[PDB]
Order: structure tokens, then C-alpha cells, then sequence
């Protein structure tokens, strides 16, 4: 009974959940379609979305590249090998922690503050009054909220990578003396533009549809009480950056291996 | 309702198909297996790759000891098209580099074929090996 | 007129903001004390604070150990110094992604879940209600929120440490064959108690106050509209993981320079 | 409006540091291939540089192994601008400074001949080459 | 239930089958303690291997210094897999690595033995131990 | 009781993690200074080793050159549990490997006098010492 039946139930339970989150997006994105009404709306949560997280991943490229430069140098400089440093940054973050801590530093600022504001625009009886009045809330709140993120992750993936490239660039070249010639001609080749600028471009846009539909979906179907929200705030963070760190390991057996 | 149903069952089936033949796309040989008996394995591994020349025949398999005489031993793979060598070829433990891994050289020992050589098959042995060297017999034999 | 006196309106009422965020802390902590009606209330703020987020600490401490063990020895082997790969693991946790990336993914999860929640909580009037009750607010809502964030963030780093270095232990002496001999003996004389294990103990417990006096400030006071929130829970993540990466910098000048 | 203005610089930050990337870090013409068998490869792979004088000037395409002689030939690749290159040319692999990884470096043959050179194209054969060396049997001539 | 009994059975089972079948390809020992006296141990440590030619067979546990003679005394735990070894065998260090750090070799005392030769058990010495080498000393032999 | 078991998990596992931290990565006696006069110390920082055989015995405190007569002296700083030092032992500057650091060398005196020589105690200097090699003169021996 109750070790085989209500794991039956709570089983069950998770394939209605993935029914719910299926249903919502068909909905969402499958419509009749408006260029003139969508697209003022596009921009508004492209500013919220993108351009408020800009700073926090200019801040933090720089940061994560200069301690792979610090602690990189000084393990690298007894065998005389600092001019071999830029291989070592510009391959960690051009492979993995680049659309990785981009993805987590993603489903943290902007993955909360869609669960957030759905959630409670749901408790303050701001969709039960829009859907009364012959407007779509799947088409008003939750389609230019989808957009806006897929299009803003792979944008700041390359300025997360491209403060890295530049902060190893900072103690490498300038800081700790390395030769301006012989590190930026050991970093060109060891880099192609298949398997190490494309291949980190395919990664960023699977975590961009990944995150945001995650973040949607937990902030649609919330519980409007008190601790409704805050644990699906929770359940944002947690499960859309752990299908960040599940897929890629998935990818990266195919990418690169 | 029986809509979040039919869908949960049809989302769940297209992730795990599109992971399952991901992993299958990313992720067999037709091989037989020597013996050896060298003296001094220096450096190798359970997975140093044996080569003719340069080009990879093979990979070692086990570095199991003989627990009678205390000679280290070795199971090479073969692969199956590289059928015809001889019983009294060569072996050797290079360094790839100068620094690099310990792979496991061969030699295909051909002089002069008259009367007829032995063939080596699945499970024999290979009788001539050359054990890898040590830097402290280098300097003992420079600098004395 | 609008150049000079715009900027002395706009920096004034950030002296307001630093004023109603002292003053919150003052009358939460300083208080008549209660050890039998705060200390059931304190067992459920460490579950919700620490053991939800313990699961998002262990799965990506052990990647961010990984991929300084992959991208650190390939970049190694060539000079056949693989057996100093532990004390290129072993520093860069210990030192700076330790006490860091654990406290922006602290930030993150728990540092949105308090100031979505408290928010809601003021915008579902049960602040109002709360206080009018003869029951403080700042002393059962605020107050086992403090202490449960500044317990769970110490314990949260030493989690990510050690699955890092294990993490970094399982490619280096399992998949890629360095002997498990000379990867720890290399490791541990290289790891002094006081410049690399006490140091970062006294990291975390400096961003474990600062991540939690922002949290719950920017979730008290908050517009509580349907963009009030989702505006403060942005401001939680950004001001809240600037102070880290600022502290950070501050603090690594003086500890280990 | 005010979140028009920093929505036009997003993007452009965006395309600043993309081409940062594509330029700072990162800086298929027709091509005519030709063979040669050496004794010993050291540590060819493929996609291996090849170079006469030191520009590289095409890679190797096969590695691949004789059946019945198990001597190793190679697939070279070369551009299709050098076309004069001459056969009494010779092949020897080197290495790259004292721990690179490997490449192979052509020297085509100065003679001004009298008897009518020759003209190397599609389907070729370069001989006289030269193997790689060993660091084993460098060291044990250095003994003996 | 009967609806809700299937949805428990295949679940719990396939991440039971996967437990199991992750399990099997994924995948402290009794060893015993032996003496040894050296002179010159230059970049032992604990935990540095001891091998019987290639393969490792032990650690070396404590290193700790003789009072009133101030000659080193090792602490080797060879595994309980191997105990032929006898009392005629010798230690040697090695020389591994680039730092300095090293391991030992144990040349067994095989000269197919006259009486039974004294095989080693729990405690005991080996009294034939070559020292290690320093470079700073090979160098003066060298060039005066 | 569900609240209160999985905090109570939560203040294990932060135990067990850091016992792993502490007894991996970490595996104060009184001691007594000595001083010693030198001619070149390659790069013998503070706190670097003094080794008696090879077991480390104390660090180096200072590293203060001396005025008016210029030649560097170090502080030794050696523990107070290896008093049985004779008034007539060596020092030398060696290195771990090639490329390892400049760490001491301590080498006890074997004469078996009978007049009596003296004992190392707590404000000695300990002459006849041995500097450091040069790289640059080194090259200017075997060439010239």
C-alpha cells in the first residue's frame, strides 16, 4: 500500500506538471500574431531582463578571469610557461564557464524576478482582472517575457567571455609581465571558430530556452499564499540551474569529446 | 484533466528520446590478446596505447604481476587485421616526446623469411622484450 | 539648477536608505529575548535558508572542482607536472572561488526567496495585521531570518570546498591517472591552517552578514506593487553581489597579499 | 524611452565584445595532396603542419598503415598556389623547439638542372624522405 | 490502489536498475609493516610509493628520525598480496617527477635461494639500502 | 518531524565535509637558535627548511646581510629536541630536483674524537659552511 501506492501518486502528480508546463507554452507562443502592440512590449523586458543584469556580469567576467590569470601564473611560472597562460583562460571560458556561471548568474537575478513577478501579479488579482477583459495573459505577460530571454542569454554570454579574455589579459600582459607578442599568438591558435566560438554559441541558447521556461512556468502555476511564492522562487533557482549543469555535462560529452 | 496527460507522457517521451540517442551519438572491437613478460615497466598505465611505428595497433589491457618469480606482466590487444606477425619480432617502452606517455613500441621483426615463421594468434606469448631504462643506470653508466 | 540640484536630491535620499537600513537591524537584533518561541521558529528558517540550497551547493561544487581539473591538466602534461594539479584545485577554492562563488549562489537563491517573500508578505497585509496584534514584526520575521542566514553561509562554503576537492581528486587520480600519492602529498604541504583554511572561514562569515542585512532590507522596504517587487528582488541580487565581489577584492589585498 | 537609449547600447556592447572575441583571440583554398611512406613517424597525428622554410603550407590528412609491410604512410595536403614545387625533394619530421608537439618540414631540391627537372602534382609520390628519431636510442649511442 | 500502483512500480524500479547498472561500471586493503635505514632521503615523504619494478606495492607511512645516530628510518606497509619477498632484497630511491620528489624500488633478492632464505614478516629490517642521490654532488664529480 | 531531521543533516554534512578539509589537506615545539656565516645564498627565503638527512628539523628566521664586511648570515632556528649536535658538523645550500627550491642541508659530524670536542646548544655559530652554486659560473666551467 502505501510505499507502492503513493509513489504512484506523487509520481503521477509530477507527469500533470509537465503537462501544465507543455500546455502553457503552446498557448504562449502558437498564436495569432501582432507586430505593433508586442514589439513597445518587447523592448520593456528586454531593459528588465538584459540591460539590469549587465552589470553583474561585466563585474563578475572580469573577477573569474583574473583568479584563472593569478592562480594560473604562479602554478605555471617554476617551469617557465606563463606564455602558455592565455591557453588556460581563454579555453576555460570559451568551453564551460563561460555559458555555465553566464547560465546561474542568469536563473539568480532574472530567473527570480519572473517567478517573483507573476507570482505575486497573480495574488493581487492582476491576471484574473486582464483575463476578464477579453486580453490573453498567456500572450501579454508570458509571450514578450519568453522572448526577451532567449535573446538576452546569448548576448551576455559573449560579454561575460569577452571581460574574461580581457581580465586574464590584465594580470597576464600588464600585471605580471608576460610578453604582449608571444600571449596573444599562443591564445590565436588554440582557438577555432567550430570547435571553441560556434560550440559555445549552441550551448548558450540551450540554457536560454532551458532558464526561462523554467522561470515562467513556476510563476504561473504558484500557489498565491505567502510561502507559495518563496518556494517558487525557490523551485526556479534550483531546478532551472540544475538542467543548466545536467545538459551540459550531456554536451559537452558530445562537443567535445 | 486527460489533455495534461496525453502531453506529460509526449513532452517526457521527447526529452528522453532526444537524450538517449544524444548519448548513443556520443558515446565494439575486433581485437586478440598477447602476453609478454618484461623486466622493468617504468611509466606504464592500464591504458598505454602499443604501436608499429607510430600509428596506434592496439592498447595494453592489464599490467598484472606473476606472483611466482616477481616479473611484471603484460596483455596486449591486437587488432585483428594486422594478423601476420612474427613469433620473433621485438618489443620495447619508448617515451612519446620527451617527456610523454610511456607507450608500449613494437617491432615487426622481419629478416628473412625462408623456412617459415610462427604466426601469432589469439593468447601466445611474445619472447623478446626490452625492459624500459632508469636515470640513475644512465648516470651510473655516464659518470663512471 | 537641474545639474547640481538633482544630484544633491538623489544622493540624500540614498542617506535615507542607509539610515531605514540601520535602523531596521538596531530594533530586530537588540531585543527583549525569547529562547523558547524564537528557537522553534529558527529550526524552520535554517531548513528553508540552508537545506533547500544544499543540493544547488553540491552538485555545482563539484564542477567548478572538475573543470580545474580537466582545463589544469591539460595545460600541464605537456611539461609533465601533473603532479602538482592538487595545489592548483586546492588554492583556487580555498582562497577565492570558495568563499565567492558560493556566496552568488547564496545570493541568488536565498537571497531572493527572503526578499520575495517578505515583500509579498507586506503586500498581502499580513505585516499590518501582524503588528497589530501586539506583535513585532522585525522580531518574528526579521529576526530568524538574520541568524539562520548568517549560520547557513559558513557551513554552505565548507560543503562547496570539499566536493570541489574531491571533485578536482576524481579527475586527476581516477580518469587521467596521477598517482594517489603524490597528488595529496603535494596538496597538503601546501595548505597552512592559518593563511588558507582560517582565512577563508573569516571570508564567509563577513559576506554571510552582508548578503543577509541586503536581503532582508530590500524586502522590507519595498513598494509593494506588482513591479515593486520584482524591482527589489533585482536590486537584492545585484547590490547584494557587488558588496561581495567589492568586499572580496578589499579583503584578498589584505589577507593574502 | 530612457529604456530605448540602453537598450541600443546593450546591443552594441554586445557586438563590441563579440567582436573583440572573433579578432583579439582568433586573428580552405584548393588543395593537392600527395603521398609518402617513412619508417618511423614520431608523434604525427592528423591535422599535423606541414612547412617549407617555416610557413606552414598544409596538413596531413590520413596516418594511416601499410598491409603486408607495416611501414607508415602519409597523406599530405598542400595548397594549390605552390605548384612548382620540384621531385628531388625530401621530407624529415621535426619537432617544434624541445617540448612541442610535432610537425613535418619540407626542402625542396635547389640543383638548376640540365636533364629536365620534374613537376610534383595530384597523385604523387614524394620518396627520400627521412624518419623521426627516438630519445631511447639516442641516449644509447650516446653511451655506446 | 491498482491506478496509482504501476506509476510507483516502474519509477522506483528504473531508479533502482540504473543504481545498479551505474553501480557495476563505475566500480583499504590488509598490508604489513616493514623497516628500513636509510642516510640520505632526499624528497621522501609520506605516502610516496613503493614499487616492484613498475607496479605499486605499498606507501611509506612514518619517516620519523633516529636519536643518538641521525640516520633515517622508514616505514613501508607492502600489501598482504605479496609475501615471498626475502631477507636478501634491496631498497633503493628512485627518482620520479621534476620537483624532487621520489618513490622507492625494491630489487627482490631472487638468486634462487640455497636454504630458504628468511622471507619477511611484521617488523623487521631491511639492511641493504642504497641512499638516494643529490645533483649538487654529481656535478662536483664532473667538473672538479 | 520533518523540519527537524533535515536541519539536523544539514549540521552532519558540514561536519563530515570539514573533517575531509582538515585531515587531507593538513596530514610548535621549542627550539634554539643557531647562526651561520655564508658567501652566496641562492634563494633562501624565510621560513625554508633545514634537513638533517633529509627530515626536516626547523626553518630559517632571518636572512640579515652584515655590514662593514659584507657576507650574508642566517638565523637558524632549529627545535629544541635534536640537542646532540657536535661542534664540528657541515652546512650546505642544495635544491630539491631541478627545478625545485633552495632549501639547506645539516651533515652531523662521524670523527669519534677522544679530547672532546663541544655540543650544539642555543646561540652557536656553526662554521664550515659550503654556499650555493652559481648557474652562470657553472657554464663558465664546462666551456672554459
Amino acid at each position: 500500500l502505501n510505499a507502492l501506492a503513493s509513489l504512484g501518486h506523487k509520481g503521477i502528480k509530477t507527469l500533470r506538471t509537465f503537462g501544465r508546463a507543455g500546455l502553457m507554452l503552446f498557448n504562449a507562443l502558437v498564436g495569432k500574431p501582432e507586430f505593433r502592440k508586442h514589439a513597445p512590449l518587447l523592448v520593456r523586458q528586454l531593459y528588465n531582463v538584459g540591460v539590469l543584469s549587465m552589470l553583474i556580469i561585466v563585474v563578475s567576467g572580469v573577477f573569474i578571469g583574473m583568479v584563472l590569470g593569478l592562480q594560473g601564473y604562479l602554478v605555471l611560472t617554476t617551469y617557465s610557461a606563463e606564455t602558455s597562460l592565455g591557453m588556460l583562460v581563454a579555453l576555460s571560458l570559451l568551453r564551460e564557464l563561460g555559458p555555465v556561471v553566464a547560465a546561474l548568474l542568469f536563473a539568480g537575478r532574472a530567473g527570480s524576478a519572473l517567478t517573483a513577478e507573476i507570482g505575486l501579479m497573480r495574488a493581487t488579482e492582476q491576471l484574473s482582472s486582464m483575463e476578464m477583459m477579453a486580453v490573453d495573459p498567456l500572450r501579454r505577460v508570458i509571450s514578450p517575457r519568453f522572448w526577451a530571454g532567449v535573446i538576452s542569454l546569448p548576448l551576455l554570454t559573449v560579454i561575460f567571455v569577452a571581460v574574461g579574455i580581457w581580465g586574464g589579459s590584465l594580470v597576464g600582459v600588464s600585471w605580471k609581465g608576460i610578453d604582449s607578442g608571444f600571449f596573444w599568438s599562443a591564445m590565436q591558435n588554440a582557438v577555432d571558430w567550430r570547435m571553441d566560438l560556434v560550440n559555445c554559441l549552441i550551448k548558450s541558447v540551450v540554457f536560454a530556452i532551458t532558464v526561462t521556461w523554467i522561470s515562467l512556468f513556476n510563476g504561473y502555476d504558484a500557489i498565491p499564499t505567502s510561502a507559495g511564492i518563496s518556494r517558487a522562487t525557490t523551485r526556479t533557482v534550483v531546478h532551472s540551474s540544475l538542467a543548466v549543469l545536467g545538459l551540459d555535462f550531456v554536451l559537452t560529452a558530445l562537443m567535445f569529446g | 484533466k486527460k489533455n495534461e496527460i496525453w502531453v506529460g507522457i509526449f513532452l517526457l517521451a521527447a526529452l528522453l528520446a532526444a537524450l538517449f540517442v544524444c548519448l548513443k551519438a556520443a558515446n565494439t572491437e575486433p581485437t586478440y590478446t598477447l602476453y609478454a613478460t618484461f623486466d622493468n615497466i617504468g611509466g606504464l598505465k592500464a591504458r598505454s596505447p602499443v604501436s608499429i611505428g607510430g600509428v596506434v595497433v592496439g592498447r595494453v589491457a592489464d599490467i598484472t604481476l606473476d606472483p611466482k618469480t616477481y616479473l611484471p606482466r603484460v596483455t596486449l590487444e591486437i587488432e585483428q587485421r594486422y594478423n601476420h606477425i612474427p613469433d620473433t619480432s621485438s618489443l620495447s617502452i619508448r617515451t612519446s616526446g620527451l617527456l610523454g606517455e610511456q607507450y608500449l613500441a613494437l617491432n615487426v621483426g622481419f629478416e628473412d623469411p625462408e623456412l617459415g615463421t610462427a604466426i601469432l594468434k589469439d593468447g601466445d606469448t611474445i619472447q623478446d622484450t626490452k625492459s624500459a631504462m632508469v636515470l640513475e643506470d644512465l648516470i651510473g653508466q655516464f659518470l663512471y
